[PDB]
């Protein structure tokens, strides 16, 4: 009759999540800031920030017999849908700079890390800021990929099919590409040196395996929808993890951030 | 896990050869319909994959993939496709 | 017609309030049978309709702002009955636990009560209470008031009364009743019958009560009903089978009226919606209304009234006397308006006026029935309707139907357009041709004539090793362990939780009865305590029956299921299969055909039934998911934890039997450890449970488990000898086989369950598992305890056959299982030859079934025409129409038909029976039982065919004396005879072999020698000259 | 977003109900016996004992915004209406008592004061208790009133209107009329001797007060629902209640039993 | 004719990709109403009408079990072009509220957007915006998008800029627009006439949004639009 317990502490988590992450949900982007400071949303810290509105939303749905019970959840994975979407449609905003990045692996063709987060555009240029962390884009597609999986319908059409499979194609080559890592500073020196960092090539494995073989659609999908990746790109970088592992990098000894791949 | 070989001869005078060692061996046109081609063709024919003209992709980029690549068995137009390792 | 609508409704208010509303009773709010004569009783069918007419008005009383108060009195007017008549229901909640349990007319519920109290009037012996459509009337109409915005469930405690009364109506498939007329055939002898109108109500009430809350827009998760889908499907199928036909003794009944419309419209087939139509509108119309059925006595003037029973020949004299009831007039014209051609409403309505009768007031009265009095009834059965009938009611007299009353008032406010079809029916039970998305009610997205359902089937295997066995062959299957938030569950697990639905200590009901779920059921997906669960079909289940382990037989069994749910699942999400393999299937050559059917079903089409192949997690992330709050509504939230699927980490019998149990001495002990074979242990352990008691100790412990160990031994190492003593010396039952041999008697096939030479019972009606039981080991058979494993094998093949392939068994009325067990083994000896032939005990149960396909195929392939008429004959197959043209054959004979010690007369069984009557077909076989060469039967029926197509096609020749076939066949032997006689000379002296490999048709064939006999003894009679055809000479 | 605090205590008080009342309440005429070992039900003690039930049920449809509060608030209303109809039941089924009572004001024509909680029958003759309580039915139409003031739909039936008209002709002569009373034992003697109790006068006088001009459907209703009450025998009532009071009887110089009048 | 129900509704799956559903921005879902020469020219009412079709689409083939994930493409090619043109208006959001406080002309929500940054194009001096036919049209073919199963609004946040475009419809009855043809009359001299067509479409949008929960069934009281009677009255 009543809600149950768990039910209680669960709108408890829900009283801390909206006063902690979702109140600086941008509304038209779905876009997450980093702090008042930095007005900017990245990629990464957003793919991350909204795991926690992901968790809440799978908790409801576990309990959702009730319509309010059904109506919190819906709310929680469609503001991870809402952020995924407004990440989505920010890096579709560059295609070009993803094609050039597909040919030329170069730091000047990598996708911004940040946005900006109330017009899904471009805060600062490609020369400005450290851009290319191939473990933001990485962690991106492994989400996507595990929110497909879990009911969430993020991609749209076919166009969209079509520039998740070209940003697989943009992360396949993670293993033989340096980046400026998680931390948005390349190499241990912090001068402008990209290195290849194990947390980005790990996550990079992630997003190639995890999305393997995968209905973008959802259940209710076909053909033109599965993402096809080739299990040669994600084991080199499988191969080259554990020859690096357990640095971070050939200037770092370790790093927390391998935290995020092991 | 245990990898299954297609031993392949190109003509009937190279399977002739491996039948005097004692080798059982079929060429490219008794494996037919089942059709043999090189890796080349297989970066080729994924060109094409993810491409959109409309949002100018044109696919993936011409790259070697490995033993894994060439030891998966591919069915393209309802045909059976087998790619040989590039590294021959 | 310029009345305000005030005014047009006002005309209708009289008459409700006059004629109904004025005799609804105040204390228990039910409608009394008899306006006047002071009776108490009161019936739960009429009265359900009684407080729907006033709905009716209630509706169009809507329509105005200024109602002055009388919507609220005839809304509330239907719910004072319902209630009521819920109220009637409870009084008798021990009779409702007991009809759960045990179908039977001595424990349903009642349906006569005291209009002034309530209480029972007339017990079980008085009144015939067994009347589904009463229960299933009043589910059907609860859910269609409720929506409508009544309120009339007020509790949880009635939630679970009503959750129970679904429990009740989910077995009227199997239980037999009364019916509407509470006569329960056209005999009157008391014995219960199958009737279509009944079951179709409940297929249409459990379609609306289906996932419906009893507490309307102010409603929660805690007061939805949960029907059974499988209950709903066995339902469904047997109200098919049985159409358009009512019953068995039932060709066509008007009360199919209601069924295949106001109020079921259970009928979602259109043709046979037409079909099951004219057969009630060409043989029951009359100018008075519609006859009851043919040949009904009720009320008549040849009927004595103190007799509560008619005599078995007093039917007869029923034959063009029958009364006509106008209501079923007022039951069209609702027919008219709803499906939306205007003139049914029109010329149905033309029809009711001339029997419409007046108060003094001059409010219209519907007469019950019409009679034709006893002066003129023989003028009426020489002519029929052309003599005059009198009302049973006619107002003034102080009596009035009104059942028929509240059907006046339903059909003038439609044909009025004063309540338009869809208020009227708010719970859409009549879809116009636009039938798509209906839930349960065979609209799927696709709708009415696509069936191409895409079937979500997930891969589970047993144990680890196997999923890396079946990867390395290239199945991907999904372990157990590797999805928590998905547990699976054993179908008997689900059984557990839904003991839970519906319970209420209060009035002492024990909620849903321990029953396997079907196929259906376990297709959807299921959300108990929290966890989310799927359940795996009861056809990978082990313990039910031992043709499981079969992996050919597991092959067709996921095959007919997959039709099974293909055909029958028409909910909004798609159905769940899992599939589980187990070590068993894979060791030994059985790998081979389980890996084909998994790769087929990789590929997407299996069996004609389109499948999609995916993760659990993936195919299960947004389908319409089963809510099972009644768990949790009790606050068993603590309820212990559901036992999930857990993953896993050569010689012919050397003893025979006549060797050793005529063997006196107490030593075959010790040859039980001398023998090494495991058939064997099967005995002596089976014998030990006889001969020293039921649970004697040895080597390993109490023998009743050594059995039960050797069963589990023996069907997984595929030695089917001792899996077949295991299996019956130890007296277990398959639950499938219970409504297997329903669904063969309501196909009309009656079922037989005893062994060649020895003792048969006869299952004229259906009856329950713990009844067939002992008929299965107990009573039938006691020269061998095995011959029921073998019989319990088959009743689920021919339940396959009967399904996949239905024309397979035409042309046989009765499926005699032992029989077929004699034509099972007796042609292993034509197949075997001059050789040892197999052991019918020895053959996998594929091996049974493709024996079964093949001897029972149509045209018997190979076969000299003398194994065709052994295999036929023994199967007692008939020509299609062959009971037809006999019945044409004992038209015209005056001395009706002899076959060997038995005759069957023109007289009574003309005037009893009819030429398609279900009953004729009995006694001709009773007719032909008594021959006990099966080849001769065949020769038999042939002779019968034989004069059939001569006398059909002759209609001049008639017989004069009496027709002894035995003669007839013999005559044309002796006759075949002389010809091969002057052909070779043939020594064999009454040896019928050369006839019987002879052809039916051909040169010299055994049609033709019939024929020259049948025409003989013609030719000996008079050669009657027609009026119709003159003659040239 | 959650249910309020009032919610929760009032799931409390249900749950409190559920355990205290409605668990006995018989499920086939909604009646409540008296205890385990008196197993007949009092239609003074059925009509009382809702009250909890009455107020859960109000309490609840004030925060009724959700369906399962809806749903609980409709199960606490529709039981108490399910108690009334079925003492409405067990009234009824003696409707030749009361019209006998409506004329001759005898002790032995009088609606029993207990029914079979199971039946809606008379479980004893009418002289093997005092039955003539002029509270018990009163108190029952006054609350019957009550709720088809506050919406509550009892009744369903003309028929059901005319009872009640005749159920006020029975009650119309309570001030003239001797009874057991609230105690089932008429004077402090206990003899089976009636008296006139002041509470079952007052208990008459605030029914008729309450079924004046009171349509009996309720806000969907019209004339023929009109319960008609003359003032006169409710200013008698009033009248003989300033001479009793503070008296309860002639018999008894005070009852405690006036507190269900004053 | 036995060309069976799939190749019938594969005809117009064709005409869909490739003449209507090849031109949708991947970027912003919008259909430019230039399907060549390079122009960002993007009007809300031609997308909704586009989506539209779309959703017809997907209505036909929800009927056929084996879709090979056709229903889903086309509902949510629907629902992609029906979410931009939302974000289109939240970034206008401030005029949504300054049209909501004071209609005028210059007041409005912009009829056109760039369809390939979803920002503005055409200054108010240039292009004629204030045309109701466009949010109207867009709230009502949401409402029936959404009753359909196009699970469209997501969060409260869009459950709340969903109302005040709704409070942006009802101030109709007094606000002369441009109209669907974006000239306002017939003289073509910029001037703001009343229009029956946009404030029918208005009135229709109201109908439908009135207490309409914008979560399909999937939500709660908190995402019921409430509408003003007085303003549909009007
Ligand atoms: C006119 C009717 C007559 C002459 C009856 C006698 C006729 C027959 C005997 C011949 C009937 C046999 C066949 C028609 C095949």
């Amino acid at each position: 009759r009543s809600r149950s317990n768990s039910g209680v502490r669960l709108d408890g988590y829900a009283r801390l999540v909206q006063q902690t992450i979702l109140c600086h949900q941008n509304p038209v982007t779905g876009l997450l800031p980093a702090s008042y400071d930095q007005k900017d949303a990245w990629v990464r810290d957003n793919v991350y920030s909204i795991l926690a509105v992901w968790g809440l939303g799978l908790a409801y749905r576990k309990n959702a017999d009730r319509d309010e019970d059904k109506a919190k959840a819906y709310e929680l994975e469609q503001s991870v849908v809402k952020l995924m979407r407004g990440l989505l449609h920010c890096m579709i905003r560059q295609v070009d700079k993803v094609e050039s990045f597909k040919y030329s692996q170069s730091t000047k063709d990598s996708l911004h890390a940040k946005y900006n987060t109330k017009t899904c555009a471009t805060v600062v240029g490609d020369d400005q800021w450290g851009h290319l962390q191939l473990d933001a884009t990485s962690v991106y597609l492994l989400f996507l990929a595990q929110m497909t999986a879990s009911g969430l319908h993020i991609i749209h059409s076919l166009d969209e099919v079509n520039f998740i499979q070209n940003l697989v194609f943009y992360i396949e080559a993670a293993y033989k590409t340096a980046d400026f890592g998680i931390w948005e500073r390349g190499d241990k020196t912090n001068q402008g040196i990209s290195e290849l960092n194990a947390s980005s090539v790990g996550m990079a494995k992630a997003a190639l395996e995890a999305l393997d073989e995968l209905d973008l659609f959802g259940v209710k999908g076909g053909p033109q929808s599965v993402i096809h990746v080739l299990a040669d790109e994600v084991q080199h970088c499988q191969s080259i993890l554990n020859s690096l592992l357990p640095r971070a990098s050939t200037s770092k000894e370790v790093d927390a951030s391998l935290l995020s791949v092991v | 896990v245990v990898v299954q070989v297609s031993i392949l001869a190109e003509t009937e005078e190279i399977k002739t050869i491996l039948k005097d060692k004692g080798i059982y061996v079929e060429t490219i046109a008794e494996v037919y319909p089942i059709r043999v081609q090189p890796a080349r063709i297989l970066s080729h024919i994924y060109s094409s994959l993810g491409c959109n003209n409309r949002m100018k992709l044109s696919g993936r980029p011409y790259r070697h993939m490995g033993v894994l690549g060439t030891s998966k068995l591919y069915d393209i137009r309802k045909t059976i496709f087998t790619f040989t390792p590039q590294f021959i | 017609d310029n009345e305000t609508l005030w005014d047009k409704l006002d005309h209708y208010y009289r008459i409700v309030k006059s004629t109904l509303l004025l005799y609804q009773s105040p204390t228990t709010g039910l409608f009394p049978t008899k306006t006047c004569g002071g009776d108490q009783k009161a019936k739960i069918q009429d009265s359900l309709y009684c407080a729907a007419g006033a709905w009716a008005l209630a509706l169009a009383y809507r329509r105005i702002d200024d109602d002055k108060g009388r919507t609220h009195e005839l809304e509330h007017s239907a719910i004072k009955c319902m209630r009521g008549i819920l109220y009637c229901y409870m009084r008798q909640a021990d009779k409702v636990q007991q009809f759960k349990q045990d179908p039977r007319p001595t424990t349903c519920l009642h349906s006569v009560f005291n209009v002034h109290t309530g209480d029972e009037l007339l017990s079980y012996e008085e009144y015939g209470h067994l009347q589904i459509n009463a229960v299933s009337l009043y589910l059907l109409y609860l859910v269609e008031m409720i929506s409508s915005g009544l309120q009339i469930i007020y509790n949880t405690d009635e939630v679970s009364f009503i959750q129970n009364l679904v429990f009740c109506v989910e077995r009227v498939y199997r239980v037999p009743d009364f019916g509407v007329w509470e006569r329960g055939s056209k005999y009157n002898n008391g014995s219960t019958e199958l009737h279509s109108s009944s079951v179709g109500l409940a297929k249409a009430a459990l379609e609306a009560i289906n996932g419906f809350n009893l507490f309307g827009n102010q409603g929660c998760s805690w007061s939805v009903i949960f029907v059974d889908l499988d209950a709903h499907n066995r339902n469904r199928q047997t109200l098919c089978s049985l159409l358009p036909r009512e019953s068995r003794s039932h060709n066509t009944d008007a009360a199919l009226l209601p069924c295949i419309s106001y109020p079921a419209f259970a009928l979602d087939d259109e043709v046979l919606f037409s079909q099951t139509l004219d057969k009630v509108v060409r043989k029951l119309k009359g100018k008075y209304g519609f006859k009851r059925f043919l040949r009904d006595g009720y009320r008549t003037s040849l009927e004595d009234p103190n007799r509560c029973y008619y005599k078995p020949a007093e039917i007869k004299l029923f034959d063009g006397i029958e009364c006509e009831f106008p209501i079923f007039f007022l039951y069209m014209m609702i027919d008219g308006v709803f499906r939306g051609n205007p003139k049914q409403v029109q010329e149905y309505q033309d029809l009711l006026t001339p029997v419409l009768h007046h108060t003094t007031e001059g409010y219209p009265v519907v007469p019950k029935y019409y009679y034709v009095p006893a002066d003129f009834v023989e003028y009426e059965k020489n002519n029929p309707g052309s003599q005059k009938r009198f009302p049973s009611n006619c107002g003034r007299d102080g009596k009035l139907f009104l059942w028929g009353q509240a059907l006046y008032i339903i059909a003038k406010l439609l044909a009025d357009e004063l309540i338009s079809p869809k208020d009227i029916d708010p719970v859409q039970r009549y879809v116009p041709l636009k039938d798509q998305r209906n839930v349960s009610m065979r609209f799927s997205n696709q709708g009415p004539l696509e069936n191409d359902l895409v079937v979500h089937v997930a891969l589970i295997a047993e144990s680890q090793r196997l999923q890396v066995f079946l990867n390395t062959y290239g199945i991907q299957t999904q372990t157990p362990q590797q999805v928590e938030p998905i547990q699976i569950w054993p179908q008997q697990e689900l059984v557990k939780a839904y003991l839970q639905l519906g319970i209420n200590e209060k009035l002492g009901l024990s909620g849903r009865p321990d029953r396997p779920i079907g196929c259906l059921g376990t297709s959807k997906i299921y959300r108990i305590l929290g966890k989310t669960v799927v359940c795996y079909p009861i056809i990978f289940d082990l313990s039910d029956f031992y043709m499981s382990q079969d992996v050919f037989l597991l092959i067709d069994d996921i095959k007919n299921a997959l039709q099974f749910i293909k055909q029958y699942w028409k909910m909004h999400g798609r159905p769940l299969f899992l599939v589980l393999i187990r070590e068993d299937n894979i060791r030994g050559s059985r790998f081979n055909p389980i890996l084909d059917m998994l790769a087929a079903l990789k590929k997407g089409i299996i069996g004609g039934v389109k499948v999609h192949v995916d993760r659990l997690q993936t195919l299960i992330s947004g389908a319409v998911v089963e809510q099972l709050d009644f768990l949790r509504i009790s606050d068993t939230e603590e309820l212990p934890e559901f036992k999930s699927f857990e993953e896993l980490e050569g010689q012919q019998p050397d003893v025979n039997i006549s060797e050793w149990k005529d063997k006196p001495t107490h030593e075959i002990l010790q040859k039980l450890n001398d023998c090494s074979c495991l058939a064997s242990q099967a005995i002596l352990l089976g014998i030990l449970l006889k001969r020293e008691g039921p649970n004697f100790i040895t080597k390993e412990g109490t023998v009743s488990d050594h059995i039960e160990r050797v069963y589990r031994r023996a069907g997984s190492q595929k030695l089917w000898l001792a899996v077949r003593y295991g299996a019956a010396f130890t007296q277990k039952f398959s639950s499938s086989i219970a409504p297997h041999i329903t669904t063969f008697l309501v196909h009309g096939k009656q079922v037989t369950l005893g062994a060649f030479g020895h003792e048969e019972e006869v299952i004229s009606n259906p009856l329950s598992p713990r009844v067939i039981q002992n008929i299965i080991y107990y009573k039938c058979n006691t020269h061998d305890e095995r011959e029921a494993v073998i019989q319990q094998e088959l009743v689920i093949h021919i339940g396959w056959i009967i399904s996949n392939n239905p024309e397979l068994f035409s042309g046989m009325l009765k499926i005699r299982i032992g029989w077929i067990i004699h034509a099972m083994e007796y042609e292993l000896q034509i197949r075997g030859g001059d050789k040892p032939a197999l052991d019918l005990y020895q053959l996998s149960p594929s091996e049974v079934k493709q024996l079964l396909l093949d001897i029972l195929q149509p045209q018997q392939n190979g076969r000299c025409w003398l194994n065709r008429r052994q295999i036929d004959g023994s199967l007692n197959r008939t020509p299609t129409g062959f009971y037809d043209r006999v019945w044409q054959i004992l038209e015209r004979t005056p001395n009706g038909i002899i076959v060997a010690g038995k005759h069957l007369p023109q007289q009574p069984t003309l005037s009893d029976m009819t030429m398609y009557e279900m009953n004729f077909s009995l006694l001709v076989e009773d007719t032909l039982g008594n021959i006990d060469q099966p080849q001769y039967r065949q020769i038999v029926v042939e002779l019968l065919m034989v004069v059939s197509i001569v006398l059909e096609r002759n209609p001049e020749l008639e017989f004069q004396d009496k027709v002894d076939l035995d003669r007839l066949v013999k005559e044309a032997f002796n006759e075949f005879q002389k010809d091969q006689s002057r052909l070779k000379e043939i020594e064999k002296q009454d040896d019928m072999t050369s006839f019987y490999n002879t052809p039916p048709l051909g040169k010299r064939g055994t049609c033709s020698y019939l024929t020259k006999a049948v025409m003989n003894l013609l030719l000996e009679g008079e050669v009657k000259p027609n009026n119709d055809d003159p003659c040239l000479i």
